[PDB]
RNA sequence: GUUGGUGUUAAAGGGAGAACUGCGAGGAGCCAACCCUAGUACGAGAGGACUGGGUUGGGCCAACCUAUGGUGUACCGGUUGUUAUGCCAAUAGCAGCGCCGGGCAGCUAAGUUGGUAUGGAAGAACUGCUGCUUAGCGGGAAAUCCUUCUCUAUACAAGUUCUCGGAACAGGUUUUAGAACAGAACUUCGAUAGGCGGGAGGUGGAAGCACCGCGAGGUGUGAAGCCAUCUCGUACUAAACGA
RNA sequence: GAUGACUCCCAAGAGCUCUUAUCGACGGAGUCGUUUGGCACCUCGAUGUCGACUCAUCACAUCCUGGGGUUGAAGAAGGUCC
RNA sequence: UCCUUGUCGCAUAAGUAGCGACCUGCACGAAUGGUGUAACGACUGCCCCGCUGUCUCCGACAUGGACCCGGUGAAAUUGAA
RNA sequence: GGCAAAAUGACCCCGUAACUUCGGGAGAAGGGGUGCUCUCCUAUCUUUUGAUUAGGAAAGCGGCACAUACCAGGGGGUAGC
């Protein structure tokens, strides 16, 4: 939803410049605003490690870039996330310092050796069941 | 929108080819199909009942404006088109009558509850 | 429109208060086509009975919806809990004659309204924000290829002398444009279901996409 | 042109307000406001 | 539970469309009507009372929103070029069975628009 | 136009949350055609009523995008020039979406709705009747004022009802609301946004593989392949809080 | 406020009969400040000038709609007037 | 060429314009040249064609400011209010 | 006042008016063709080995579209000077 005000070429060009650093990198530190949405080029890009196949990962080559993080996501992130259904990244807001009052952010990966907020264990997800709509709930007291 | 300004063909047998609107009796913006339009005939057969440069009346048959039935349908003919008139040179019982003999090119039946039941039954037929 | 509902000769009924769920397209038996809105009513209910003896004036007090304590602020919670009431989205009273007059903990829905008869609604609309003229209100606009600075804007209030720099009440470019508009006098309602308390209405009832509608005119 | 009296008036009401709640790393030194992440523990 | 009040809403409309589709694929017939066949049908029109008992033209485009769903036809009849819409799940359209297939590339087929 | 402070007896230091009432201010008041009553009154016909009801249209205004159009710049596909990933393969950058054909939700109107009222009072010339020569009242105009719609208790005679008192705030995730503020939703006995699964919804036959042909290329595997939005499951992420 | 527009006064004559439906000759009476103007009081150490676009607003001495009187108003179209 | 929108014709639904003609030239006129002329004009006028938001009637979308936070931080003008 | 905006544009071929100072108008106007694939012949080419690159024949093949993006004339009729 964000346009950070830049052309989306270049917007673009950034962003795959970023998720691909905190791919090399574990941790990164940014402006939050923006960490809210590298927040979701991570996770897609997380689920291509997590495929594996030849489409899924010609795909990945486009998305990702700079250096073999490709293959850095392909063997370890898939690895180490064979079982975590959705969510692949923490986003905390450390609002270190500027001097532009921007807001900071660390954001990096989960199940890692020192991770920020120690994590929750990965539990495969429940099977979907069918929706219904009784509106039944008084909630009276 | 058929408005002032427009040329459109004119599709019955009369004299006149093509006719030139200049206004549309009940509208502000132009008239959608099935509306009486105002307009100056631009050529014609040298011998037919019309000759160039003289305001006539005139009824759409055919225009590119997409109209919908109330069905929820709706139709958009290719190009405008118009059936002549005789103007109000003659008196009110006369209102809604025809010129020429028969026109050619398929029509819409919204003629009918626009009440020009009279072009209306000559139709080839009523799309 | 008379002799329905439940009341006497001649009163204004209580209304009732229910939810934009969009918009769909239905038929008639003649084979002709009406747009739709379905106004959900979730299950209101009576939670004041105002009074001219007590209070001052003549009002039901329904709510409408759901909550939980989690989500209500100590204040109406109390309200709530003295009236012995289950729990509703929002609030909303009406004045009503002295007949028509409800007890306290009477739940209402749409079999309350008897179909093919008429609706005033009133929905806080979708404001724009905060939008200028030529939309706000349906101004001009100078030429696109003569005239500079001002291709969007408008004009200049009357102005000399006299009238003494005393722009009237006009229309200037303003904030937004969410208030609550009624379309009186609707058209007929179609159908509204005795389970499901739904209603279908002709169409273009005021309102966001969910959350605000209020109906009233019988 | 114009004096202190408004001058005064327009700066006044936007003034510094202290702010709300404000919590410090109970040992990891920090002071912060609430939703930060100081620290670890 | 206890979702956003508008998602229940859009909820409510998904589910009150599929409602009716099947309320109508009760009684009715349709074909599949894929871009690029050859159409025929039927239509009763409320103005005139007439049923002209037959049109025909290859279908342009569809939008399958639901129970409205318009698909429109360029009928060359006896004129320049006719281009219909007609809603689907209509109460007018009855013999709406002869198809004649294609291979279209394109799916909304307005190129054969001039 | 949007807000923050403040005053308002009161009981808690007196702080609030809703819900009204509405002193009073605004807004809306259009017209035609056509049919009927009725070829009726009138007139020698020619011609052609009065009035009340009914329809069909234009304008004006308010609202809604479910459809149709227009757009839809982080979608799908076609496609040119060049540079790179050695090359094939499949992609990327750039050409101010590179250019095309499409395009949901959102927005808009060319689209759709909805209004152009009734009732009540006072009362214009104008009209009548009493009078008792001073006066009495009644009709009496798309006019005025009330009823509908909107706004409103800083309405200073400052109104009324319920309820909270660790109550209201504040902060964080959003928003059908939005310039900040504001409103509204959610704040872990949780669906607030993301993520992941399932559909819907858009594009329109993926790659690899197999075939047919020398090739351009075609056919099968295959409504395949993908995904900007929409719904639906799941707390996997970020919204408790020990100031 | 002269001219100006409007109203009003009178009423020869036209209106087949008829002064006043409709007008109305000569001659007067006033209202307004809109054409033409008169005066030169404010402004020349500045009061930006025609027309158009946008945006309106008031008066009513009313173009339609709205009511009534009257007519040389049979009806209908009008006329004139409130 | 004031009268002047002279007159008539062409052309347009309608052309104080444009073109052709009339001579009733306030006040054309033969090197301060008269009349005409193929080519040529970022020269004035008119007409037609194609093209189009110039328009009926405007709409959505892109970027940059406008809005908001942290910096740095002017400018005319200013009898006092 | 069609100001602006739009549109036309390139190469090859077809054909091209009034007028005339016979040089020109003339890129007059008005049309078609433009991709790639293999084959054949033609030229040509020493960059050796016989193929390669371009032209023009003629049969396919795909796309809505083949100067596909960038680049690139709006034209015609008639006055005055």
């Amino acid at each position: 939803f964000r346009k950070l005000g830049r052309p989306a070429g270049h917007r673009m060009s950034m962003l795959r410049t970023m998720v691909s650093q905190l791919v090399k990198h574990e941790r990164i530190e940014t402006t939050v605003t923006k960490a809210k949405e590298v927040r979701r080029l991570a996770d897609n890009m997380i689920q291509l490690g997590k495929e594996g196949s030849l489409s899924a990962a010609r795909r990945a080559a486009g998305f990702v870039r700079g250096d073999d993080v490709l293959h850095k996501i392909f063997t370890e992130l898939a690895h180490r996330y064979k079982d975590r259904a959705g969510g692949y990244t923490r986003l905390l807001r450390t609002r270190i310092r500027v001097g532009d009052a921007a807001p900071m952010a660390y954001i990096e990966f989960i199940d890692r050796e020192n991770e920020l907020r120690q994590s929750k264990p990965a539990t495969p997800q429940p099977p979907q069941r069918v929706p219904l709509d009784p509106w039944e709930r008084s909630r009276l007291t | 929108f058929i408005q002032m300004g427009t040329v459109l063909k004119v599709v019955d047998n009369s004299g006149a080819k093509k006719v030139m609107c200049i206004q549309a009796l009940k509208g502000k913006k132009g008239a959608r199909l099935g509306d009486t339009i105002v307009a100056s005939v631009k050529e014609a057969m040298p011998n037919g009942k019309v000759k160039k440069g003289a305001v006539v009346y005139g009824v759409v048959v055919r225009a590119a404006m997409q109209r919908g039935r109330v069905d929820g349908s709706e139709v958009r003919f290719d190009d405008n088109a118009v059936v002549l008139v005789d103007s109000k040179d003659k008196n009110t019982k006369t209102d809604r009558q025809p010129i020429g003999t028969r026109v050619f090119g398929p029509v819409p039946h919204e003629l009918r509850k626009k009440k020009h039941l009279k072009i209306l039954a000559l139709a080839q037929h009523v799309a | 429109e008379a002799k329905q509902g439940e009341m006497s000769s001649r009163s204004k009924r209580t209304g009732i208060i229910a939810v934009k769920c969009g918009m769909t397209a239905l038929w008639d038996k003649w084979g002709k086509r009406i747009p739709i809105s379905i106004l959900w009513v979730d299950d209101n209910i009576v939670s004041q009975v105002k009074t001219v003896e007590k209070e001052g004036i003549f009002a039901l007090q329904i709510g409408c919806g759901q909550k939980k304590p989690k989500h209500l602020s100590k204040a109406v919670v109390g309200h709530f809990r003295a009236q012995g009431v289950p729990l509703k989205r929002k609030l909303r009273e009406f004045p009503v004659t002295e007949d028509a007059l409800l007890p306290v903990g009477t739940s209402l829905g749409v079999r309350h309204f008897v179909p093919g008869q008429y609706v005033d609604v009133t929905g806080i609309t979708r404001g724009k924000g905060f939008q200028g003229c030529m939309k706000r209100h349906g101004f001009s606009g100078m030429p696109a290829s003569h005239g500079a600075s001002l291709s969007h804007r408008s004009g200049g209030s009357t102005g000399q002398r006299d009238a003494p720099g005393k722009v009237f009440k006009g229309r200037k470019m303003a904030g937004r444009m969410g208030a609550d508009q009624r379309t009186v006098k609707n058209v007929w309602v179609y159908k509204i279901d005795p389970a499901r308390n739904l209603m279908w209405v002709r169409g273009q009832v005021p309102g966001a996409e969910g959350n605000f509608v209020f109906i009233k005119d019988a | 042109k114009i004096s202190k009296h408004k001058r005064g008036i327009r700066n006044g009401p936007k003034a510094l307000k202290p702010v709300p709640v404000i919590i410090r790393c109970r040992s990891c030194g920090r002071v912060k406001l609430p939703h930060f992440f100081c620290c670890s523990g | 539970k206890f979702k956003r009040l508008d998602k229940t809403a859009k909820h409510i409309m998904q589910i009150v469309d599929k409602e009716a589709v099947e309320e109508v694929r009760t009684l009715r017939e349709i074909p599949e009507i894929k871009p690029g066949y050859i159409v025929q049908l039927k239509v009763e029109v409320p103005e005139n009372k007439r049923r002209v008992s037959i049109v025909k033209g290859v279908v342009i485009a569809r939008r399958n929103a639901g129970l409205n769903s318009t698909f429109r036809i360029r009928r060359l009849v006896a004129g320049v070029g006719v281009e219909s819409m007609f809603p689907l799940y209509s109460p007018n359209l009855r013999v709406i069975k002869v198809v004649d297939k294609k291979k279209v590339r394109r799916a909304k087929l307005y190129y054969l628009r001039e």
